[PDB]
């Protein structure tokens, strides 16, 4: 499944190169290689110098805001109200996100301190996120949690894996 | 203002996303009830079934409110000005689709007597074809309107 869908996504991103506006901005997706050996095993390409989105975000949240909730406390608080009416779920979610502030803007201030490089890499991140958002809406792509999104800390641009 | 609001509510009813959501929740209710019947584990299965029922009640109540506002505002827009007069054809289709839902018939009963009958005069092929003697509320409104 993952190999077939990686091939389909690569073909559509290749279609994107034929138009002036998306080719001028190098809009496309980053690929990896899946190789199924049997019906129970495979070789997956370990993308070179990335870091999973969740593995950056969970330490950073407590490094930059030591008075906020932990990632595990937020997860548990949201999972306890999973069998309740929508009103209570939304109230619990607002209560949790009022004590959890985003810290992603630092990923670029701490891997790229040079302003020229910082600007270029933040633009790479935004463009690759936009391209994969539209391309994964059109193909119904799901299972987009933090462990399927890798941050490339050499070029700035996100990689989506596990596309099945 | 009334035509604006009625077209908005109508557009919210016939929404492909909302209809897909209602269909998905309906298939979920059906499948979960079939699973519960297969069993009669049971506690959590029933709890999930009840949560599905609560979600479905919420969705259906939203749609019922939209239907009320749609019909009421169509009737008020017909009674106010002559700019929008194909609202009579749309109101008629919308009301003949919901001839059984007593909500629609209560709203129509409340607001139908203020529309000039010259708005419905050209729709007598469609009105006189639905006439019956059934003693319901739909027929007591339809016969009075044709009269
Ligand atoms: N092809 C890959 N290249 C680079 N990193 C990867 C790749 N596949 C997985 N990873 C990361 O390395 C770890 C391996 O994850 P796995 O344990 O194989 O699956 P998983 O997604 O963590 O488990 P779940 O079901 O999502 S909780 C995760 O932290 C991933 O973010
Ligand atoms: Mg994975």
């Amino acid at each position: 499944q993952d190999a077939i869908m990686e091939q389909v996504f690569a073909a559509v991103s290749e279609l994107l190169k034929l138009h002036r506006e998306t080719r001028q901005r190098n809009l496309g997706i980053r690929t990896y290689k899946v190789l199924p050996l049997t019906s129970s095993s495979g070789l997956i390409e370990f993308v070179s110098n990335t870091i999973p989105l969740h593995e950056y975000l969970m330490p950073a949240h407590e490094r930059y805001y030591p008075k906020d909730l932990k990632g595990s406390q937020c997860r548990k608080e949201i999972a306890n109200a999973q069998t309740k009416n929508t009103e209570t779920r939304i109230a619990v979610y607002r209560r949790v996100t009022e004590r959890f502030h985003p810290v992603m803007r630092y990923f670029f201030m701490e891997y790229f301190p040079d302003p020229d490089e910082w600007f270029q890499k933040r633009t790479n991140y935004t463009r690759t996120t936009a391209a994969i958002s539209m391309l994964g809406h059109v193909l119904g792509l799901g299972d987009r949690h933090g462990h399927n999104i890798l941050l490339d800390h050499k070029t700035g641009e996100v990689v989506h894996i596990d596309l099945g | 203002v009334f035509h604006q609001f009625a077209v908005f509510c109508d557009e919210q009813l016939q929404n492909p996303d909302s209809l897909e959501d209602l269909a998905r929740l309906q298939n979920l209710k059906k499948g979960k009830d079939e699973e519960v019947a297969q069993l009669k584990h049971l506690a959590k299965a029933k709890q999930w079934q009840e949560l599905d029922q609560q979600e479905l009640r919420r969705v259906e109540q939203t749609r019922s409110e939209f239907l009320k506002l749609c019909i009421e505002n169509y009737l008020l827009s017909l009674a106010a000005s002559d700019e929008h007069d194909n609202d009579a054809l749309r109101f008629m289709a919308l009301w003949l689709e919901k001839s059984e839902e007593e909500v629609a018939n209560e709203v129509v009963k409340k607001w139908i007597n203020k529309v000039p009958t010259r708005k419905f005069a050209l729709l007598m092929n469609q009105l006189s074809s639905r006439l019956q003697d059934h003693n319901t509320l739909f027929q007591k409104l339809l016969i009075d309107l044709v009269y």
